[PDB]
């Protein structure tokens, strides 16, 4: 039912190494559809998602002249956030953006995003209300004054409730044979022996889209949280992922072993069992 | 602050010796963004290697996809290498057909 | 679509 689009920024410094590299994609759900990188032979947004290739120039040339200049933006923000933390010109840092807009079956927004963060630790983000920022330190409150000052949270309110969620409903409706598809996993369990009396059954997941998904085991209708081996989703690279549990069962048990399986695309939750 | 690459390696389609297919590595969770990947055939480094463009997960960490098309055998050892400032040497890890 | 240029940090 639900959708997201969401923007994922990078900007990293390398002195003696030229200027910070600047990276922009962009998301619908678990589809990524653009790209721009300042390291790039010719740098421009570029189209990762068949259903973007439709878009007229004035497009192509709207998110490039943007993505040049957060180029520019970006790297002047480098420079302040080392002066902010009193750091060396001679490491390298790293400034990441993450922004976007959540919209349910109606298309209508949820909510809105927009978080940053400096060397992979949690900067500034603008509140639920798109209204009012959380800086995390005393250099993140000297960024929300120069934002205040700027309004900027203004001009994030109106992006993420105008352009934001049209677009993504654009983006929804032009892709809709894919983005509005769900593909259910393809699930099944294997036995591996460890010993003369234990054996590990892995509840596999495969071939489902979007990535969110839910796999667990239970032992005799009680949920085996803390003894479950769950590996991180993973991407197969046809758009799909890929996911398992596992756990170690003593030979002989194995039919007391449930894996329940919930992903958007099944109707209701899947129960399997090893079948030997 | 650092954050250590964790590592998948799988093929995209269940493994089937003598079929075409695509091996995988997934490096993900790792800060900074900064990595050195390699998918061996028994130790040697395969050249045509793509991967997906960078980006990052919710807690800020970055993943990538390195994959290229093999063709599974009995015979055949598959790994990948992982380089990361985190690691005062490379990761390797196998590729085992049930993982 | 991209989210609006703004203020350096």
């Amino acid at each position: 039912g639900s959708h997201s689009m969401r923007y994922f920024y990078t900007a990293m410094s390398r002195p003696g190494r030229g200027e910070p590299r600047f990276i922009a994609v962009g998301y619908v759900d678990d589809t990524q559809f653009v790209r721009f990188d300042s390291d790039a032979a010719s740098p421009r947004m570029a189209p990762r998602a068949p259903w973007i290739e439709q878009e007229g120039p004035e497009y192509w040339d709207r998110e490039t002249q943007i993505s040049k200049t957060n180029t520019q933006t970006y790297r002047e923000s480098l420079r302040n956030l080392r002066g902010y933390y009193n750091q060396s010109e001679a490491g390298s840092h790293t400034l990441q953006r993450m922004y976007g807009c959540d919209v349910g079956p109606d298309g209508r927004l949820l909510r809105g995003h927009d978080q940053s963060a400096y060397d992979g630790k949690d900067y500034i983000a603008l509140n639920e209300d798109l209204s009012s920022w959380t800086a995390a330190d005393t250099a993140a409150q000297i960024t929300q004054r120069k934002w205040e000052a700027a309004r900027e949270a203004e001009q994030w309110r109106a992006y993420l409730e105008g352009l934001c969620v049209e677009w993504l409903r654009r983006y929804l409706e032009n892709g809709k044979e894919t983005l509005q598809r769900a593909d259910p996993p393809k699930t099944h369990v294997t036995h591996h022996p460890i010993s003369d009396h234990e054996a590990t059954l892995r509840c596999w997941a495969l071939g489902f889209y979007p990535a969110e998904i839910t796999l667990t085991w239970q032992r005799d209708g009680e949920d085996q949280t803390q003894d479950t081996e769950l590996v991180e989703t993973r991407p197969a690279g046809d758009r799909t992922f890929q996911k398992w549990a596992a756990v170690v069962v003593p030979s002989g048990e194995e039919q007391r072993y449930t894996c329940h399986v919930q992903h958007e695309g099944l109707p209701k939750p899947l129960t399997l069992r090893w079948e030997p | 602050i650092q954050r250590t690459p964790k590592i998948q390696v799988y093929s995209r389609h269940p493994a089937e010796n003598g079929k075409s297919n695509f091996l995988n590595c997934y490096v993900s969770g790792f800060h900074p963004s900064d990595i050195e990947v390699d998918l061996l055939k028994n130790g040697e480094r395969i050249e045509k290697v793509e991967h997906s463009d960078l980006s990052f997960s919710k807690d800020w960490s970055f993943y990538l996809l390195y994959y290229t098309e093999f063709t599974p055998t009995e015979k055949d050892e598959y790994a990948c290498r992982v380089n990361h400032v985190t690691l005062s040497q490379p990761k390797i890890v196998k590729w085992d057909r049930d993982m | 679509i991209l989210g609006p240029p703004g203020s350096v940090y």
